[PDB]
C-alpha cells in the first residue's frame, strides 16, 4: 500500500 | 550550517533536489529548521521532501536485508540489517527532534500543524516498521496518538477535499493495516475519506480538483489492493 | 574497516549492491583493498561497480548544478557546485589512492593490470570533467597515458573480443570525443575495435559471445551518435 | 556516448 509521495510527481 | 543564511539554506535545499541529492537537501532544511522561524508552506514541503526520501531509501535497503536475513533463518546479514536500521533510526530521531524543538509548539494555523504531526505520525511508524523490543508497542501509540491528534483538527478546520487532510487520512489508513493490524480499520478510513473527498469537490478550481483527485486516487489503489 | 574481515567485507560489499547502498559498497571494498592482498577477478568488479556507482551519481548532480549556473551567467548556485565539485574530487583521488597503493604494482596478470590502469584512466578521466586550473593539461595527460598502457597490454595480451580489452577501448574512445577534443581518433578507435572484434567471434561460446556483442553494440551505439 | 556500465544490465 502506498502512502503520500513527497511531491504531485 | 550554523554559519549559513536561512535563504541561502532554502535555496541550497531546492539546488539539492534538483540535482537529486537527498541527503544534502536534508542536511539544509535541518539547518534552516535550527535557524528557529516557523516554515513556509514551501518551505515545509522542502523539509518533508528531503527526509521522506532519505528514509525512503533506507527503508527500501532494510526491507532487501530483512528479506535476505529471514531467508537465511555467519552475523553478516544481520550486522549489516542492524547498521541499516540504526542509521535509519537515527534520521527517524533527527526529524522527530526537529518537530519537538520546536516546529510543532509553535505552529497554531491548522495547514502547519496537522503538517506536522501527520509528519510525526510518519516518522513513529518507520521506527515501528523496524521495531521488535520492549518500547515496539510504545512507538506504534505514538505514531497512533500524533495522527489522531492531526485526524482531529483536519475534521474540524480543512475542508474534506484539502490534500494535507487527504493525505494524513491516507497515511493513516497504512498505518491501520501495516503496523496496527487494523486492516478493517484501515479500509473504512480510506473509504470514508474517498467519499467525502468526492462529495466536495464541485466546490474547487481545476488546480485543486487536480491535487485532491490525485490523492483521491492513491486512496482508491490502496482500496483495490486491500479488497 | 579495519577490524572487520576481509571475507565478511567482501560479503558486506555484495549485501550492499543487492540493497543499493552504493557509499556503503565502496566503503566496505575500500577496506577490503587495504588488507593489502590482491583482489579475484569477482571483488575487482566489486570495487569497480561501487565506486563508478557512487561517482556517476556525483557527476550526474554536478552537471545539473553546472547547467544551472551557467544559465545564471547570490553566490549559492557556484557555492554548492564548488561542494559537490570538491567531494567528487575527493572519491576520486580515494580511488585513485587504492590503485597507486597498490593494488597496480602488485598487478602481473595483463586481465589485472588492464583492469586496474583502465580504472585509472576513467578516475583521471572525471577529475577531467571538472578540471579548468594549472593542473587541466596534466590530468588529462595523466588520463591519457593511463589508458595508453591499459591499451598496449591488452593489444598484446588478449583477444580483440575479451571483454576488457573492449570495454578499455569503449572508454578511451569517449575520453577522445569528450575529453581530449578529438571526435576523429574515437571514432576509429570504436570503428576499428569493433571490427576486430566481430572477426574473432567465431572462436567464442555463447556466454562469451553475449559478453563481448553486448559491449560491441554500446561501440556501435557511440559510433551512431557521433557519425 | 556512453562508458562501460559496472555490470552487465
Ligand atoms: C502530507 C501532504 C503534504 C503536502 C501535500 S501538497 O502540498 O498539497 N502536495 C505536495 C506533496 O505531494 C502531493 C501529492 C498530491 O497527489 C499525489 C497532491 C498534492 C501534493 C499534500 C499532503
Ligand atoms: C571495464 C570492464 C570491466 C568488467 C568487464 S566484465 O567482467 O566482462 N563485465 C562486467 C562489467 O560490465 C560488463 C558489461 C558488459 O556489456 C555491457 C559485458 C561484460 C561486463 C568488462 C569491462
Ligand atoms: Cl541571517
Ligand atoms: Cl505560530
Ligand atoms: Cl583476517
Ligand atoms: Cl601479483
Amino acid at each position: 500500500a502506498g502512502s503520500i509521495p513527497g511531491r504531485r510527481s | 550550517m550554523g554559519s549559513m543564511e536561512r535563504a541561502s539554506l532554502i535555496q541550497k535545499a531546492k539546488l539539492a533536489e534538483q540535482a537529486e541529492r537527498y541527503e544534502d537537501m536534508a542536511a539544509f532544511m535541518k539547518g534552516a529548521v535550527e535557524k528557529g522561524e516557523e516554515l513556509s508552506c514551501e518551505e515545509r514541503n522542502l523539509l518533508s521532501v528531503a527526509y521522506k526520501n532519505v528514509v525512503g531509501g533506507q527503508r527500501a535497503a532494510w526491507r532487501v536485508l530483512s528479506s535476505i536475513e529471514q531467508k537465511s533463518n555467519g552475523p553478516e546479514v544481520r550486522e549489516y540489517r542492524e547498521k541499516v536500521e540504526t542509521e535509519l533510526q537515527g534520521v527517524c530521531d533527527t526529524v522527530l527532534g526537529l518537530l519537538d524543538s520546536h516546529l510543532i509548539k509553535e505552529a497554531g494555523d491548522a495547514e502547519s500543524r496537522v503538517f506536522y504531526l501527520k509528519m510525526k505520525g510518519d516518522y513513529y511508524r518507520y521506527l515501528a516498521e523496524v521495531a521488535t523490543g520492549d518500547d515496539k508497542k510504545r512507538i506504534i501509540d505514538s505514531a497512533r496518538s500524533a495522527y489522531q491528534e492531526a485526524m482531529d483538527i483536519s475534521k474540524k478546520e480543512m475542508p474534506p477535499t484539502n490534500p494535507i487532510r487527504l493525505g494524513l487520512a491516507l497515511n493513516f489508513s497504512v498505518f491501520h493495516y501495516e503496523i496496527a493490524n487494523s486492516p478493517e480499520e484501515a479500509i473504512s478510513l480510506a473509504k470514508t475519506t474517498f467519499d467525502e473527498a468526492m462529495a466536495d469537490l464541485h466546490t474547487l478550481s481545476e488546480d485543486s480538483y487536480k491535487d485532491s483527485t490525485l490523492i483521491m486516487q492513491l486512496l482508491r489503489d490502496n482500496l483495490t489492493l486491500w479488497t
